[PDB]
């Protein structure tokens, strides 16, 4: 019942629930937004870019074209949570039930009291309303839910246009045809998955090369014995060599031919 | 697995227990279904007495007759041979008589048959209620209440006492019979272990040998008959059935069918 | 898997436990079905006493008789041989007497049989309610309430007390008997471990040897009988049954059937 | 349950629900419509055509045949969602509840209050109406649902006629017998399968040849070894070479034998 | 280990039987000076009996008797007696204790016992209301739960105070047996002449030899019987397994009577010139 | 079942139940504590060590840390049963029911009788209280149950710190790096498993020779002959040699190389 | 386990100045117990201890200790937080703690019907439902404001952690001289060395146990798979304590000849 713990509980109190409405919708949005940045590898080679130069000589022209991608590939997660809450309507109705104008209620005559209008309107989300106002609550509850469900649908539309706008500009302003970018897209993932796979193996071989020197032998599984018998190592990769394959790469052509990753630029010996 | 069942089937105690259980179940079904305790004053003891004896007698006769070897024993009847015949007769009798003993015991233990049987024989001169200066209605009601007639005229309690008394006696008889039966068995076994010339292990070996040789000779006789018939066909039709017939065929005529009609 | 079951069957403790459980279940069924506690004033102690003793006696006799080796023991009866006979007799007796002891113990523990048995023997002079200047109705009601007659005339509480008392005594007797039985077993075992000349391991090995040789000789006797019958057929019919018969056939005549009828 | 999330909940209010119903059905259609353009590769190369020339050399009329294809193919998603909502009728009745004329109401005598008309009619879809007008509530509910379904059945009818006119005219005015077009339509959908398939293989092979020069070896599975052994790579293809196989292509013939795809045109040099 | 599971089944066996016994057949006779004897017998009699089958079924018990009858001098050393006596009790005397404690723990056995001894003047929460003549008699009827509702107030305290005593008494019994087992184990190791690894090896060897002895003895009985069958018939019929034994196991014959006597009794643990001997059977083979 | 028998039954009686609470908790703790000592192997060689020296030749200080291991390992059962009882609270309320100060009672006006303060306060846990004071029976029970749970949580906290404190100091004060203790611990477990495994094989082979010597043969299962053939016995092992590989052992070095157990010290000759 | 869960479950004692002590214990102590478990299992805390033991002089400055000490708590302070947060979101712990501190005048939804005889006592009884029926509206009112005050803090606590994690992750990559990519290999090396070490320690343990038993019993009994172990992995002796003493201790990237060393063991494998 982990989902049962994070379930919404509207605190019916004036000037108080909309804070809770914010902090029970914004915070999971902020958590989801942060996770998107942290797990996105394109944000670390950005940080390591300004780290190693220590001067920030590079201007904002190459940064902004990448910086949007950092948020874009990550900002989807908050939106698909922000929109879901609005569609459910629970988040908005409890947030704004205090602000309903006591002169804008319909479907009933002038039966709304004026002693504590904000207080009595604040308790509508909790259904703790006297039966003489049940018409009023089912009017405010359905009206506010509209406003949320209207905003949620509108928000989906705005993303539905920004994505199409971006996907057009990213293909109209870039100097490469899309069929070549798909290759360049199919190369970044093809290399990275090979790199991670080959990093683990060259780690294990180096490890088994040290434990042996400490025990005289190394315990390895039957399939792991193939690894040592196939991929011998002579040492370690120097730090400056490790420092030339970290960072941001922007389509540097070489002698009339293209290079698709910063590693590739080093592969030719550049 | 089925070999174990056959092995336990060879155990005589198990088969006798099966016979006893089957007889008890059949008796219970018969009593619950088709007894009805006829209530006539004239001859009611006859019905209960017959229900007691006739099933026992027919079960005894069936147990004696269903054993084929007793026919051979009688044929030999009609030294050591006499002793062997006596031993076999006693052994077969045991299983022949176990079932009727079971029927009598279970019937007496239930008590209904004895209840409806000797009901009119009850003593009522002790009870002051039954005066019946007519002296005939007394026997009528005495035979009338035990079957199904409550007749709620203060006599019911009396009748229950009478019923109880008879029931009590019935139980005793059953157990009494049981006791006697067991005693008989013991002394009977004594004879089978006193007049027997063979050793205790000799008797069992000899019986196993007899059963083996009987089955073996029956199989051999069947096989000899099969071979004789095979020979008859291979002499008449000129070929052995079940083998390669493509060599020769007699093609017998009308006169040949008469020859094989002799046996 | 079935070999393990047979191995546990060889364990005497398991078979005795099975016997005890079966006897307890049978006693419970018999009590719940066919007891009825006859309530007659005259002879009610007889019924309960018989229910106590006769089943025990018949179970004891059955346990003694169902063991075949005791017949051989008696035949030998009717030095070391005497000691061996005594040891075998004690060992067989144990299993012969376990079941009736179980029946007596469970019956006394339940207490119903003793309740209906010695009910008329209760002491009532202590109770001032039972004056009965007639001195006969007192025994009648005393035998009358324990069976099924509530008779709600203030006597019920008294009767329960009486019942309780008898029940209490019954329990003691059961346990008392149990105690004595166990004590007997102990001293009996003492004899089997004092008068026995063989070692403790010698006795078990000797018993296993006896069982093995008995089974082996029974199998050998059956096989010898089979071979003798086979020889009789191969001398009469001229062929060995179960083998290739296509060589020769005797074709025996009418006189030949008489020769094989000798045994 | 995502069904409960996107469920159509009618806010019974005057001058308010039709605005909601407009944005509760049109917007998912817009999202469905946007998806169709984005995924359809026939629109990127049309975009890619506009970027390389930078001058608008190509005329609009030749490109209108392809321009109608992207909109036409993607038009299923709005229609298959606009129609389904119309037939269900929930979207329309909540939208047009407040426009029903009280005077033209039927099935009952003229007892309909007129003090606040639109307020009562707006509440019809939510069933929050006094039972004294239940006959009126049901009557408007059925009549409005009728117009939705009649519009819905009209909508599907119009699309079917449009498809019939489209396909009949497309085959009539095309300069190739329709059997050849089937072969052509069995080519572009076949080349793109091979071209995608070798795009990875000539990528992964180029991936391994880069890691190996760095680590000193490359981890591979049993199948991947065949990729390196069978298909060796030497370098990369020039950027202008990539530029020659992207865009639109309209049956340019060579010497009298057809070229079916722009790549095939480049394959002849 | 194997020992713990063997004890565990017995402990579960009596507890279940105790639960079964406490339902079908236990009716406290509410009669003065009758329940007291009934209560005591409701505990000791199963306890004394259950101890007896523990002694009888123990194979090692007759081993002690055999040496005692043979030696007639009690020449057995203290250490082997410490082993056997602490072995039979640890294998047999467990059952009565488990029955004894659970009977006390449930309390229905004890509540009958001291119901007679309950002081009428010891009652609280109200003035003592009991006649000087029937005070004992009325208390004896408390466990039956048939007391009038007027006396229910006084009955619950009495039926609970004894039930308090039973559970407290039952717990105290557990402390004594628990302490004794801990005390005995230390005494067993402290007074033993050989370290526990030796003791582990020796007791582990004892099971293996006797398990080997039993299997061989049954086979030796069959092969000896089969050979005598051949002498009495001239031929023998055997199945696949037994026929292999006769061809693989030659018959040594009949062992001398003293040889059988030498391999039964208590173990003197006499080291053969420093070489240990772990049983009489091992000594006999190494002796000759 | 078993839980029904050992189920707590609070004797509502003054000056009497707290005795029952101690026994119904301490005795289960005392029993479980004994099993911890009895099953633990490090306690017997400790006792066996005193057997051979018989004169306290070795100092108590080096052997103290083992005594810290025997108590620590065994103490899990008493604590995990003491804590459970405290958290359940049944033991404590019956233990301290009659000690609640009537003056400090609250949640009710002063209707508490003083004729038998202890007695009526003793009967609270068993529902044998006047209903007019039922609120008190809830008030007293809740306060007492509060005290039990606080002690339970404090106790588990102290055990939590002591486990850390005795594990921070043990690594600090031991003369070996923690990794050597990792190997040493993995060696001890391996030794005992292999040592016990060979004992069965060595006994079974030795018993075979004795039975073979006395029946003239032996009856064996499928793998016994493999045990006989592969592992023949040439005799037995002297008692003093066994004595050298029993008892406690401290880390001792030989020629600059460690020895992890007496058996290792014996195996080095 | 329904019985085990019932034992630990919260049981709020409705009483003044008393429940918030229990509320402190019913959450703080399980947090403290979880935190202690986090320290012990963290292998980095032991060679940290061993570093403070072998040198006996406090050779390392604050900076080498500070960088590692952050990882000790970070990999371990997760467990208390995910327990403290889960408790606050439930809200039962907080409402029991502060049920005797709301100001009576701040209450609403009812007129001044709130008794002022013993305010703290009646307020404290709210969580356990032990409230007069005439104040059930007040009971719910406080039962919601305090639930809110817990829940807002529970969500607020998660937000603060979600900032520190991002701030800590960003600072480490910007401050460490290594590229982020080389750290991934370095992380992929410590795991491989440790797993191979522990697995291969067992084998070099069993062989030593097998070798020693053989000298005593005269032979050794092995399983089918263990038979290969003896032949394939023979040992000649043990390893000196100083050799074991050069691989237990915090290591921070001592480069050698321009080529990195990734762990203490690797530095020892080069004999440096």
């Amino acid at each position: 019942e982990l989902f049962s713990v994070v379930a919404f509980h509207c605190p019916c109190s004036p000037a108080r629930n909309y804070l809770y409405g914010l902090a029970a919708i914004g915070v999971p949005a902020l958590v989801l937004f942060i996770i998107g940045i942290i797990l996105n590898n394109h944000t670390w080679n950005l940080v390591a870019e300004c780290q190693h130069r220590r001067t920030k000589n590079c201007s904002a022209a190459p940064t902004f074209l990448l910086l949007s991608s950092i948020l874009g590939r990550a900002a989807v997660a908050p939106v698909t949570w922000s929109v879901i809450s609005l569609l459910r309507g629970e988040a908005y109705v409890c947030a704004l039930s205090e602000f309903v104008d006591p002169s804008s209620l319909t479907a009933r005559e002038e039966h709304f009291p004026s002693a504590h209008a904000t207080e009595i309107l604040a308790r509508f989300p909790c259904k703790e309303n006297p039966d003489n106002l049940s018409d009023f609550r089912e009017e405010v509850s359905r009206r506010l839910r509209y406003e949320s469900q209207l905003f949620g649908w509108l928000l989906i539309g705005v993303v539905a246009i920004l994505v199409f706008l971006t996907k057009c500009l990213k293909h109209y302003c870039s100097p490469l045809s899309y069929r070549q970018e798909a290759y360049w897209a199919q190369y970044r993932a093809n290399e990275d998955q090979l790199f991670q796979r080959t990093a683990e193996v060259h780690s294990r071989v180096l490890a088994a090369n040290n434990v042996r020197r400490f025990f005289g032998f190394v315990a390895l599984n039957k399939d792991d014995e193939e690894l040592i018998a196939n991929f011998p190592v002579e040492g370690t990769q120097p730090r400056p060599q490790w420092n030339a394959i970290t960072g941001v790469y922007l389509y540097r052509e070489n002698q009339g031919l293209p290079l698709y990753s910063r590693l590739h630029k080093w592969a030719q010996g550049l | 697995l089925n070999n174990i069942v056959s092995s336990l089937q060879r155990n005589g105690i198990f088969i006798n227990s099966l016979i006893a259980a089957l007889t008890i179940g059949g008796q219970q079904l018969f009593s619950s279904s088709t007894f009805s305790c006829p209530c006539q004053v004239g001859k009611n003891f006859y019905y209960g007495s017959a229900f007691l004896v006739i099933p026992a007698l027919i079960l005894l006769v069936a147990g004696f007759a269903l054993r084929s070897q007793m026919w051979t024993i009688t044929g030999e009847y009609c030294p050591l041979e006499c002793k062997l015949a006596c031993l076999r007769f006693f052994s077969i009798t045991g299983r022949a008589v176990i079932a009727p003993l079971t029927w009598l015991a279970v019937t007496l233990l239930t008590g209904t048959y004895y209840e409806c049987a000797a009901s009119e024989f009850a003593s009522v001169d002790h009870y002051p209620m039954f005066d019946n200066v007519s002296a005939s209605k007394r026997e009528e009601i005495l035979a009338g209440f035990p079957c199904c007639r409550s007749a709620p005229s203060d006599v019911i309690l009396v009748r229950d006492e009478i019923a109880l008394l008879h029931r009590y006696q019935s139980q005793m008889l059953g157990w009494i019979l049981i006791t006697l039966a067991t005693i008989a068995a013991l002394v009977s076994c004594c004879v089978a272990k006193c007049c027997s010339p063979l050793t205790s292990l000799q008797h069992c070996y000899w019986t196993s040998h007899l059963q083996n040789e009987r089955e073996l000779f029956e199989q051999a006789a069947e096989q000899h008959s099969r071979l004789l018939m095979m020979h008859r066909i291979k002499k008449l039709f000129g070929f052995i059935p079940g083998s390669e017939d493509v060599k020769h065929i007699r093609i017998p005529s009308c006169q040949d069918w008469k020859d094989i009609s002799v046996p």
